[PDB]
Protein backbone atom coordinates (compact mmCIF):
# COMPACT_ATOMS: atom_id res chain seq x y z
CA UNK A 1 0.00 0.00 0.00
CA UNK A 2 3.13 1.84 0.04
CA UNK A 3 4.41 1.58 -3.37
CA UNK A 4 0.79 2.82 -4.51
CA UNK A 5 1.20 6.04 -2.83
CA UNK A 6 4.41 6.26 -5.03
CA UNK A 7 2.12 5.18 -7.95
CA UNK A 8 -0.87 7.64 -7.90
CA UNK A 9 1.23 10.25 -5.85
CA UNK A 10 2.87 10.95 -10.05
CA UNK A 11 -0.16 10.02 -11.78
CA UNK A 12 0.32 5.94 -12.28
CA UNK A 13 -2.90 4.32 -13.29
CA UNK A 14 -2.78 0.64 -12.29
CA UNK A 15 -4.41 -2.01 -13.44
CA UNK A 16 -5.06 -4.99 -11.49
CA UNK A 17 -7.11 -7.67 -12.90
CA UNK A 18 -6.99 -11.20 -11.08
CA UNK A 19 -9.46 -13.04 -13.12
CA UNK A 20 -7.94 -13.57 -16.72
CA UNK A 21 -5.77 -11.40 -19.27
CA UNK A 22 -8.78 -12.98 -22.03
CA UNK A 23 -11.54 -12.18 -20.09
CA UNK A 24 -11.08 -8.38 -19.72
CA UNK A 25 -9.78 -7.74 -22.81
CA UNK A 26 -13.32 -8.50 -24.58
CA UNK A 27 -15.10 -6.48 -22.08
CA UNK A 28 -12.70 -3.66 -22.87
CA UNK A 29 -13.31 -4.02 -26.39
CA UNK A 30 -16.91 -4.09 -26.19
CA UNK A 31 -16.28 -0.30 -24.63
CA UNK A 32 -13.38 0.61 -26.83
CA UNK A 33 -15.97 0.47 -30.17
CA UNK A 34 -18.81 1.41 -28.70
CA UNK A 35 -16.94 4.37 -27.24
CA UNK A 36 -15.44 5.13 -30.66
CA UNK A 37 -18.96 4.99 -32.23
CA UNK A 38 -20.06 7.87 -30.02
CA UNK A 39 -16.85 9.94 -31.26
CA UNK A 40 -18.02 8.88 -34.90
CA UNK A 41 -20.98 10.28 -33.66
CA UNK A 42 -19.72 13.42 -31.85
CA UNK A 43 -17.03 14.50 -34.54
CA UNK A 44 -19.84 13.68 -37.35
CA UNK A 45 -22.28 16.39 -35.97
CA UNK A 46 -19.48 18.46 -35.13
CA UNK A 47 -18.05 18.56 -38.47
CA UNK A 48 -22.04 19.25 -39.50
CA UNK A 49 -22.16 21.78 -37.50
CA UNK A 50 -18.63 23.49 -38.89
CA UNK B 1 -26.73 47.48 -39.51
CA UNK B 2 -29.29 48.12 -37.61
CA UNK B 3 -29.52 47.63 -33.44
CA UNK B 4 -31.96 45.26 -34.11
CA UNK B 5 -30.30 43.22 -37.10
CA UNK B 6 -27.05 43.32 -34.57
CA UNK B 7 -29.45 41.98 -31.58
CA UNK B 8 -30.88 39.33 -33.29
CA UNK B 9 -27.26 37.85 -35.00
CA UNK B 10 -25.31 38.23 -31.25
CA UNK B 11 -28.29 35.98 -30.45
CA UNK B 12 -27.25 33.38 -33.18
CA UNK B 13 -23.59 33.76 -32.26
CA UNK B 14 -24.27 33.15 -28.38
CA UNK B 15 -27.03 30.52 -29.52
CA UNK B 16 -24.13 28.32 -31.59
CA UNK B 17 -21.01 28.98 -29.24
CA UNK B 18 -22.32 27.40 -26.43
CA UNK B 19 -23.81 24.52 -28.50
CA UNK B 20 -20.27 24.22 -30.09
CA UNK B 21 -18.50 24.53 -26.73
CA UNK B 22 -20.87 22.04 -25.14
CA UNK B 23 -19.90 19.89 -27.97
CA UNK B 24 -16.56 20.26 -28.12
CA UNK B 25 -16.02 19.50 -24.24
CA UNK B 26 -18.20 16.35 -24.36
CA UNK B 27 -15.77 15.39 -27.17
CA UNK B 28 -12.00 16.09 -26.01
CA UNK B 29 -13.53 14.64 -22.46
CA UNK B 30 -14.55 11.06 -24.49
CA UNK B 31 -11.46 11.30 -26.16
CA UNK B 32 -9.35 11.30 -22.56
CA UNK B 33 -11.47 8.56 -21.75
CA UNK B 34 -11.00 6.64 -25.22
CA UNK B 35 -7.58 6.82 -24.50
CA UNK B 36 -7.83 5.56 -20.88
CA UNK B 37 -9.28 2.51 -22.40
CA UNK B 38 -6.66 1.92 -25.26
CA UNK B 39 -3.50 2.65 -22.39
CA UNK C 1 -26.46 72.37 -48.95
CA UNK C 2 -27.37 76.01 -49.78
CA UNK C 3 -30.18 77.80 -47.47
CA UNK C 4 -32.97 76.34 -49.45
CA UNK C 5 -32.07 72.79 -49.36
CA UNK C 6 -30.83 73.32 -45.41
CA UNK C 7 -34.40 74.31 -44.86
CA UNK C 8 -36.77 71.54 -46.56
CA UNK C 9 -34.24 69.04 -44.50
CA UNK C 10 -35.19 71.01 -41.02
CA UNK C 11 -39.36 71.07 -42.05
CA UNK C 12 -39.02 67.34 -42.53
CA UNK C 13 -37.01 66.73 -39.26
CA UNK C 14 -39.71 68.45 -37.01
CA UNK C 15 -42.77 66.98 -38.69
CA UNK C 16 -41.25 63.66 -37.62
CA UNK C 17 -40.02 64.81 -34.18
CA UNK C 18 -43.65 66.66 -33.70
CA UNK C 19 -45.24 63.83 -34.95
CA UNK C 20 -43.31 60.69 -32.91
CA UNK C 21 -43.50 63.23 -29.39
CA UNK C 22 -47.65 63.34 -30.30
CA UNK C 23 -48.01 59.77 -30.74
CA UNK C 24 -45.97 58.89 -27.98
CA UNK C 25 -48.18 61.29 -25.52
CA UNK C 26 -51.14 59.72 -26.78
CA UNK C 27 -50.60 56.37 -25.74
CA UNK C 28 -49.36 57.15 -22.13
CA UNK C 29 -52.32 59.16 -22.17
CA UNK C 30 -54.97 56.98 -23.75
CA UNK C 31 -53.00 53.70 -21.12
CA UNK C 32 -53.89 56.84 -18.62
CA UNK C 33 -58.03 56.22 -19.48
CA UNK C 34 -57.51 53.09 -18.97
CA UNK C 35 -55.77 52.56 -15.73
CA UNK C 36 -58.11 54.52 -14.25
CA UNK C 37 -61.21 52.45 -14.98
CA UNK C 38 -59.70 48.78 -14.01
CA UNK C 39 -58.37 50.37 -11.17
CA UNK C 40 -61.72 52.23 -10.36
CA UNK C 41 -63.33 48.31 -11.04
CA UNK C 42 -61.20 46.79 -8.67
CA UNK C 43 -61.59 49.23 -5.75
CA UNK C 44 -65.26 49.41 -5.98
CA UNK C 45 -65.43 45.46 -6.18
CA UNK C 46 -63.72 45.04 -2.62
CA UNK C 47 -65.98 47.54 -0.82
CA UNK C 48 -69.08 46.68 -2.54
CA UNK C 49 -68.19 43.08 -0.82
CA UNK C 50 -67.42 44.74 2.56
CA UNK C 51 -70.69 46.81 2.15
CA UNK C 52 -72.84 43.56 0.92
CA UNK D 1 -71.09 50.95 -34.44
CA UNK D 2 -72.52 46.94 -34.06
CA UNK D 3 -74.48 47.38 -37.45
CA UNK D 4 -71.39 48.48 -39.52
CA UNK D 5 -68.98 46.28 -38.26
CA UNK D 6 -71.50 43.28 -39.59
CA UNK D 7 -72.49 44.89 -42.50
CA UNK D 8 -70.39 44.12 -45.86
CA UNK D 9 -69.45 47.11 -47.42
CA UNK D 10 -67.19 48.84 -44.65
CA UNK D 11 -65.62 45.17 -43.39
CA UNK D 12 -64.62 44.61 -46.93
CA UNK D 13 -63.56 48.49 -47.09
CA UNK D 14 -61.33 47.30 -43.90
CA UNK D 15 -60.26 43.91 -45.91
CA UNK D 16 -58.69 45.43 -48.76
CA UNK D 17 -55.36 46.02 -48.35
CA UNK D 18 -54.93 46.33 -52.45
CA UNK D 19 -55.91 50.67 -51.65
CA UNK D 20 -53.97 51.39 -48.77
CA UNK D 21 -55.73 55.20 -48.48
CA UNK D 22 -59.42 53.01 -47.36
CA UNK D 23 -57.45 50.09 -44.97
CA UNK D 24 -55.23 52.87 -42.88
CA UNK D 25 -58.63 55.39 -42.37
CA UNK D 26 -61.01 52.38 -41.52
CA UNK D 27 -58.18 50.75 -38.91
CA UNK D 28 -58.31 54.28 -37.44
CA UNK D 29 -62.13 54.75 -37.21
CA UNK D 30 -62.25 51.53 -35.28
CA UNK D 31 -59.71 52.58 -33.28
CA UNK D 32 -61.18 55.94 -31.72
CA UNK D 33 -64.14 54.23 -31.15
CA UNK D 34 -62.45 51.22 -29.19
CA UNK D 35 -60.82 54.16 -26.80
CA UNK D 36 -64.37 54.16 -25.79
CA UNK D 37 -65.09 51.85 -23.10
CA UNK D 38 -68.97 50.69 -23.98
CA UNK D 39 -67.49 50.29 -27.54
CA UNK D 40 -64.64 47.60 -26.74
CA UNK D 41 -68.03 44.89 -25.96
CA UNK D 42 -69.58 45.64 -28.96
CA UNK D 43 -66.36 45.62 -31.42
CA UNK D 44 -65.55 42.16 -29.37
CA UNK D 45 -68.26 40.58 -30.81
CA UNK D 46 -67.02 41.08 -34.60
CA UNK D 47 -63.28 40.24 -33.28
CA UNK D 48 -63.05 37.50 -35.72
CA UNK D 49 -63.44 39.89 -38.88
CA UNK D 50 -61.01 42.41 -38.73
CA UNK D 51 -58.60 41.03 -36.45
CA UNK D 52 -56.63 38.51 -38.94
CA UNK D 53 -56.43 41.43 -41.17
CA UNK D 54 -54.49 43.61 -38.24
CA UNK D 55 -52.13 40.59 -37.84
CA UNK D 56 -51.31 40.27 -41.74
CA UNK D 57 -50.73 43.76 -41.76
CA UNK D 58 -47.85 43.29 -38.95
CA UNK D 59 -46.60 40.14 -41.03
CA UNK D 60 -46.30 42.05 -44.29
CA UNK D 61 -44.45 44.22 -42.23
CA UNK D 62 -42.00 41.49 -40.93
CA UNK D 63 -41.56 39.15 -44.06
CA UNK D 64 -40.63 42.69 -45.78
CA UNK D 65 -37.24 44.84 -45.05
CA UNK D 66 -37.24 48.29 -43.24
CA UNK D 67 -35.28 50.22 -46.07
CA UNK D 68 -38.37 51.49 -47.85
CA UNK D 69 -39.21 54.82 -48.68
CA UNK D 70 -42.03 54.06 -51.18
CA UNK D 71 -45.70 53.61 -49.03
CA UNK D 72 -46.12 50.49 -47.46
CA UNK D 73 -46.05 48.54 -44.02
CA UNK D 74 -41.88 49.66 -43.37
CA UNK D 75 -39.58 52.10 -42.64
CA UNK D 76 -41.71 55.11 -44.18
CA UNK D 77 -42.80 57.56 -42.03
CA UNK D 78 -47.30 55.93 -43.52
CA UNK D 79 -45.83 52.03 -42.07
CA UNK D 80 -45.08 53.62 -38.41
CA UNK D 81 -48.11 54.81 -38.14
CA UNK D 82 -50.39 52.01 -40.01
CA UNK D 83 -48.86 49.36 -37.35
CA UNK D 84 -49.14 51.19 -34.43
CA UNK D 85 -52.94 52.34 -35.18
CA UNK D 86 -53.64 48.09 -35.42
CA UNK D 87 -51.40 48.02 -32.52
CA UNK D 88 -54.08 50.49 -30.38
CA UNK D 89 -57.36 48.46 -31.54
CA UNK D 90 -55.84 45.06 -30.63
CA UNK D 91 -54.34 46.85 -26.93
CA UNK D 92 -57.86 48.54 -26.33
CA UNK D 93 -59.67 45.24 -26.27
CA UNK D 94 -56.49 43.09 -24.30
CA UNK D 95 -57.46 45.87 -21.24
CA UNK D 96 -60.38 43.95 -20.31
CA UNK D 97 -59.42 40.74 -18.23
CA UNK D 98 -61.55 38.72 -19.93
CA UNK D 99 -60.79 39.34 -23.63
CA UNK D 100 -57.06 39.50 -22.65
CA UNK D 101 -57.76 35.14 -21.70
CA UNK D 102 -59.25 34.78 -24.94
CA UNK D 103 -57.19 36.59 -27.03
CA UNK D 104 -54.15 34.78 -26.47
CA UNK D 105 -56.22 31.20 -26.96
CA UNK D 106 -57.89 31.97 -30.02
CA UNK D 107 -55.44 33.85 -31.99
CA UNK D 108 -52.51 31.78 -30.44
CA UNK D 109 -50.22 31.16 -33.77
CA UNK D 110 -50.53 35.24 -34.24
CA UNK D 111 -49.88 36.04 -30.79
CA UNK D 112 -45.94 35.01 -30.78
CA UNK D 113 -45.62 37.06 -34.00
CA UNK D 114 -45.51 40.10 -31.66
CA UNK D 115 -42.14 38.95 -30.63
CA UNK D 116 -41.24 38.98 -34.01
CA UNK D 117 -41.66 43.10 -34.74
CA UNK D 118 -40.53 44.22 -31.11
CA UNK D 119 -37.37 42.69 -32.74
CA UNK D 120 -37.14 43.61 -36.47
CA UNK D 121 -38.60 47.29 -35.55
CA UNK D 122 -36.09 50.05 -35.08
CA UNK D 123 -39.35 52.08 -34.21
CA UNK D 124 -40.44 52.36 -30.84
CA UNK D 125 -43.88 53.06 -31.50
CA UNK D 126 -44.83 49.46 -32.69
CA UNK D 127 -42.46 48.09 -30.23
CA UNK D 128 -44.02 49.40 -26.73
CA UNK D 129 -47.25 48.17 -28.39
CA UNK D 130 -46.57 44.69 -28.66
CA UNK D 131 -44.78 44.47 -25.41
CA UNK D 132 -47.57 46.01 -23.65
CA UNK D 133 -50.15 43.57 -25.09
CA UNK D 134 -48.53 40.64 -23.64
CA UNK D 135 -48.09 42.14 -20.14
CA UNK D 136 -51.75 43.00 -20.05
CA UNK D 137 -52.77 38.91 -21.13
CA UNK D 138 -50.02 37.58 -18.77
CA UNK D 139 -51.32 39.95 -15.90
CA UNK D 140 -53.09 38.77 -12.28
CA UNK D 141 -56.30 40.50 -13.18
CA UNK D 142 -56.91 38.36 -16.17
CA UNK D 143 -59.29 34.79 -15.69
CA UNK D 144 -56.55 31.71 -15.37
CA UNK D 145 -53.48 33.84 -16.38
CA UNK D 146 -51.35 30.69 -15.24
CA UNK D 147 -52.38 28.72 -18.52
CA UNK D 148 -51.47 31.97 -20.77
CA UNK D 149 -47.88 32.29 -19.49
CA UNK D 150 -47.91 28.44 -19.29
CA UNK D 151 -48.87 28.08 -23.12
CA UNK D 152 -46.65 30.97 -24.55
CA UNK D 153 -43.34 30.05 -22.54
CA UNK D 154 -43.41 26.37 -23.09
CA UNK D 155 -44.40 25.89 -26.91
CA UNK D 156 -43.88 29.23 -28.04
CA UNK D 157 -40.71 29.61 -26.10
CA UNK D 158 -41.49 33.46 -24.69
CA UNK D 159 -39.00 33.45 -22.69
CA UNK D 160 -35.62 33.26 -24.57
CA UNK D 161 -37.17 35.83 -26.89
CA UNK D 162 -37.60 37.91 -24.17
CA UNK D 163 -34.46 38.09 -22.34
CA UNK D 164 -32.56 38.54 -25.94
CA UNK D 165 -35.12 41.84 -26.33
CA UNK D 166 -34.54 43.48 -23.38
CA UNK D 167 -31.15 44.67 -24.34
CA UNK D 168 -32.74 46.34 -27.10
CA UNK D 169 -34.33 49.46 -25.81
CA UNK D 170 -35.64 52.59 -27.10
CA UNK D 171 -37.09 55.88 -25.52
CA UNK D 172 -40.20 56.09 -23.55
CA UNK D 173 -40.47 55.22 -20.04
CA UNK D 174 -43.12 52.74 -20.47
CA UNK D 175 -41.26 50.78 -22.73
CA UNK D 176 -38.56 50.20 -20.74
CA UNK D 177 -40.69 49.44 -17.44
CA UNK D 178 -43.02 46.82 -20.07
CA UNK D 179 -40.20 44.74 -20.93
CA UNK D 180 -38.88 44.42 -16.98
CA UNK D 181 -42.39 43.38 -15.72
CA UNK D 182 -42.52 41.26 -18.45
CA UNK D 183 -39.46 39.52 -17.92
CA UNK D 184 -39.92 39.13 -14.18
CA UNK D 185 -43.37 38.01 -14.57
CA UNK D 186 -42.41 34.99 -17.09
CA UNK D 187 -39.59 33.56 -14.84
CA UNK D 188 -41.83 33.78 -11.82
CA UNK D 189 -44.65 31.83 -12.78
CA UNK D 190 -42.92 28.74 -14.91
CA UNK D 191 -40.44 28.04 -11.87
CA UNK D 192 -43.06 27.85 -8.91
CA UNK D 193 -43.93 24.56 -10.13
CA UNK D 194 -42.41 21.93 -8.30
CA UNK D 195 -39.52 20.25 -9.96
CA UNK D 196 -41.04 16.75 -8.96
CA UNK D 197 -44.61 17.71 -9.89
CA UNK D 198 -42.87 18.71 -13.22
CA UNK D 199 -41.45 16.19 -14.18
CA UNK D 200 -44.34 13.75 -13.56
CA UNK D 201 -46.66 15.50 -15.47
CA UNK D 202 -45.45 15.49 -18.47
CA UNK D 203 -44.11 11.58 -18.14
CA UNK D 204 -47.72 10.50 -17.57
CA UNK D 205 -48.77 12.93 -21.01
CA UNK D 206 -46.40 11.32 -22.57
CA UNK D 207 -45.87 15.05 -24.58
CA UNK D 208 -42.04 16.33 -22.95
CA UNK D 209 -41.00 19.66 -23.93
CA UNK D 210 -38.06 21.93 -23.13
CA UNK D 211 -38.14 25.12 -21.22
CA UNK D 212 -35.48 26.39 -19.23
CA UNK D 213 -35.85 25.60 -15.69
CA UNK D 214 -36.86 22.23 -16.12
CA UNK D 215 -33.08 21.63 -17.60
CA UNK D 216 -31.46 23.72 -14.82
CA UNK D 217 -29.16 22.30 -12.30
CA UNK D 218 -30.43 22.65 -9.38
CA UNK D 219 -34.22 21.11 -10.65
CA UNK D 220 -32.25 17.94 -11.15
CA UNK D 221 -29.97 17.77 -8.13
CA UNK D 222 -32.65 17.82 -5.58
CA UNK D 223 -34.79 15.35 -7.31
CA UNK D 224 -32.55 12.68 -7.96
CA UNK D 225 -33.43 11.46 -4.15
CA UNK D 226 -36.94 11.45 -4.86
CA UNK D 227 -36.93 9.05 -7.73
CA UNK D 228 -35.53 6.30 -5.71
CA UNK D 229 -38.57 3.73 -4.00
CA UNK D 230 -37.54 1.31 -6.28
CA UNK D 231 -34.21 1.56 -7.48
CA UNK D 232 -35.21 4.69 -9.02
CA UNK D 233 -38.48 4.30 -10.59
CA UNK D 234 -39.07 7.82 -12.14
CA UNK D 235 -36.16 7.21 -14.12
CA UNK D 236 -36.90 3.97 -14.67
CA UNK D 237 -40.42 4.91 -16.55
CA UNK D 238 -38.47 7.58 -18.49
CA UNK D 239 -36.17 4.95 -19.91
CA UNK D 240 -39.01 2.78 -20.53
CA UNK D 241 -40.85 5.91 -22.50
CA UNK D 242 -38.26 6.56 -24.62
CA UNK D 243 -37.12 2.70 -25.41
CA UNK D 244 -41.27 2.32 -26.97
CA UNK D 245 -40.85 5.64 -28.96
CA UNK D 246 -38.11 4.37 -31.00
CA UNK D 247 -39.42 1.23 -31.90
CA UNK D 248 -42.85 1.95 -31.86
CA UNK D 249 -43.74 4.57 -34.43
CA UNK D 250 -40.09 5.22 -35.33
CA UNK D 251 -37.90 8.48 -34.86
CA UNK D 252 -37.49 11.08 -36.71
CA UNK D 253 -41.55 11.31 -36.47
CA UNK D 254 -42.47 14.90 -35.87
CA UNK D 255 -44.72 13.52 -32.28
CA UNK D 256 -42.04 10.89 -31.36
CA UNK D 257 -39.09 13.87 -32.30
CA UNK D 258 -40.23 16.17 -29.47
CA UNK D 259 -40.27 13.30 -26.42
CA UNK D 260 -36.75 11.77 -27.55
CA UNK D 261 -34.47 15.00 -27.40
CA UNK D 262 -35.99 16.16 -23.83
CA UNK D 263 -36.26 12.55 -22.45
CA UNK D 264 -31.90 12.40 -24.10
CA UNK D 265 -31.25 15.73 -22.39
CA UNK D 266 -33.35 14.90 -18.97
CA UNK D 267 -31.46 11.94 -18.86
CA UNK D 268 -27.99 13.61 -19.31
CA UNK D 269 -28.86 15.48 -15.92
CA UNK D 270 -29.40 12.98 -13.84
CA UNK D 271 -26.60 10.57 -15.18
CA UNK D 272 -24.10 12.94 -14.35
CA UNK D 273 -25.17 14.04 -10.69
CA UNK D 274 -25.39 10.35 -9.37
CA UNK D 275 -23.82 7.20 -10.81
CA UNK D 276 -26.61 5.08 -9.15
CA UNK D 277 -28.74 5.70 -12.47
CA UNK D 278 -25.87 4.05 -14.87
CA UNK D 279 -27.69 0.48 -13.52
CA UNK D 280 -30.82 1.08 -14.38
CA UNK D 281 -29.81 2.36 -17.96
CA UNK D 282 -27.87 -1.21 -18.87
CA UNK D 283 -30.78 -3.05 -16.74
CA UNK D 284 -33.89 -2.01 -19.14
CA UNK D 285 -31.82 -1.93 -22.59
CA UNK D 286 -32.46 1.73 -22.88
CA UNK D 287 -27.96 2.04 -22.97
CA UNK D 288 -28.95 -0.08 -26.62
CA UNK D 289 -31.34 2.98 -27.41
CA UNK D 290 -29.14 6.01 -26.83
CA UNK D 291 -26.29 4.30 -29.78
CA UNK D 292 -29.06 3.71 -32.65
CA UNK D 293 -30.12 7.62 -31.77
CA UNK D 294 -26.33 8.68 -33.27
CA UNK D 295 -26.46 8.11 -36.96
CA UNK D 296 -30.34 8.87 -37.03
CA UNK D 297 -30.83 11.38 -39.23
CA UNK D 298 -31.18 15.13 -37.76
CA UNK D 299 -29.12 17.54 -36.09
CA UNK D 300 -30.58 17.28 -32.49
CA UNK D 301 -31.43 13.49 -32.34
CA UNK D 302 -27.73 12.66 -32.94
CA UNK D 303 -26.70 15.74 -30.83
CA UNK D 304 -28.59 14.67 -27.93
CA UNK D 305 -27.64 11.09 -28.09
CA UNK D 306 -24.26 11.71 -28.39
CA UNK D 307 -24.08 13.98 -24.89
CA UNK D 308 -26.58 11.42 -23.13
CA UNK D 309 -23.79 8.64 -24.47
CA UNK D 310 -20.73 10.24 -23.60
CA UNK D 311 -21.89 11.14 -19.97
CA UNK D 312 -22.81 7.18 -19.28
CA UNK D 313 -19.48 6.19 -20.29
CA UNK D 314 -17.65 8.55 -18.22
CA UNK D 315 -19.09 6.82 -15.17
CA UNK D 316 -18.33 3.25 -17.06
CA UNK D 317 -14.25 4.21 -16.76
CA UNK D 318 -13.41 7.41 -15.78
Amino acid sequence: KKVKRVIDSLNGKIVSLNTRSSELVDTLNRQIDDLQRILDTTEQTLHTEL
Amino acid sequence: LSLENVNDMVKEITDCESRARQLDESLDSLRSKLNDLLE
Amino acid sequence: LTPNQVNDELNKMQAFIRKEAEEKAKEIQLKADQEYEIEKTNIVRNETNNID
Amino acid sequence: VEKLLKNNNLINILQNIEQMDTCYVCIRLLQELAVIPEYRDVIWLHEKKFMPTLFKILQRATDSQLATRIVATNSNHLGIQLQYHSLLLIWLLTFNPVFANELVQKYLSDFLDLLKLVKITIKEKVSRLCISIILQCCSTRVKQHKKVIKQLLLLGNALPTVQSLSERKYSDEELRQDISNLKEILENEYQELTSFDEYVAELDSKLLCWSPPHVDNGFWSDNIDEFKKDNYKIFRQLIELLQAKVRNGDVNAKQEKIIIQVALNDITHVVELLPESIDVLDKTGGKADIMELLNHSDSRVKYEALKATQAIIGYTFK
